[PDB]
């Protein structure tokens, strides 16, 4: 669905 | 002379610049599917860019005490502006008209892009090193940098943002910051603080007109699939 989130969401 | 805290703080979350090449080289290495081979890997190191460009915001003191909404929403509006910022003060610490820095430290020559490149991109190219001359003149510094970075981030219209009294106090607190900086240490060409803005301005103008380069680019075809910049273009 997203990308930004993904990224955002991450490890550490 | 004295240093505003809030440039301290985000003088020690910049990642070194050895660090971010090295991983950034790393990922080029890694294999994938062909169909310009160097069209591609430019793409995935610009790609890479934005990457750790989002893991410095995560690290960041107002943004990381921040909500998911909100935090994709700042990102989003800044994404290319702080991408051609962060080409910018690449060219002002490589300190050499002649040719532009990469972030993987390859060197390419003016020359190369004024009869390799469309007009589209040797434009922007151009217009970018224009002003770079003028942030050297300015004598753009590190401390100014990491400042004019975290006004980036935030410099957003307070409507679109949930927690909007934390991101007002940021936006007052890095003017003030920067503000308080110029004035102690660049007091003899005129108004820093102000020229520093009008930066600012001409970064907004360049970063639009690297969206409409992926644009251009995104109607030809020629963008590889799954590239990150094209879809931060579309949301
Ligand atoms: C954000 C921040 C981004 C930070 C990263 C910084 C990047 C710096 C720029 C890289 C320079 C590389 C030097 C290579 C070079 O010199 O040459 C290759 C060009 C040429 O490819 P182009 O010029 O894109 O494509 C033309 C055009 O379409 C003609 O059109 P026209 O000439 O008609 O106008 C066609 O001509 P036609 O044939 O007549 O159609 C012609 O076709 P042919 O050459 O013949 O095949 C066709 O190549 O690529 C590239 O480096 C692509 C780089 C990809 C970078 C991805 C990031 C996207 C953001 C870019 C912003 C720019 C950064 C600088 C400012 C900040």
């Amino acid at each position: 669905p997203s990308l930004l989130k993904k990224l955002l969401l991450a490890p550490a | 002379p004295n240093v505003p805290e809030l440039i301290l703080q985000l003088l020690q979350l910049e990642p070194d610049e050895d660090q971010v090449r090295a991983r950034i080289l790393g990922s080029l290495q890694e294999p994938t599917k062909s169909r310009p081979a160097a069209f591609g890997l430019l793409c995935r190191m610009a790609d890479q860019t934005f990457i750790s460009i989002v893991d410095w915001a995560r690290r960041c003191m107002v943004f990381k005490e921040l909500e998911v909404a909100d935090q994709m929403t700042l990102l989003q509006n800044c994404w290319s502006e702080l991408l051609v910022f962060d080409h910018i003060y690449r060219q002002v610490q490589h300190g050499k008209e002649g040719s532009i820095l990469l972030v993987t430290g390859q060197e390419v020559e003016l020359t190369t892009v004024a009869t390799q490149a469309g007009s589209l991109l040797h434009s922007l190219v151009l217009r970018a090193q224009e002003l770079v001359l003028q942030l050297l003149a300015l004598q753009l510094d590190r401390q100014e940098f990491v400042c004019l970075k975290f006004i980036i981030l935030f410099s957003l219209d307070l409507k679109f943002l949930n927690n909007h009294i934390l991101v007002k106090d940021a936006q007052e607190k890095a003017n003030a910051a920067l503000l308080d900086y110029t004035l102690c240490h660049y007091p003899h060409s005129g108004d820093k603080f102000q020229q520093l803005l009008l930066c600012l301005v001409e970064v907004r103008a360049l970063s639009m007109q690297a969206k409409e380069y992926l644009y251009h680019k995104h109607l030809g075809n020629e963008m590889p699939r799954n590239n990150l910049l094209i879809e931060m273009l579309q949301a």
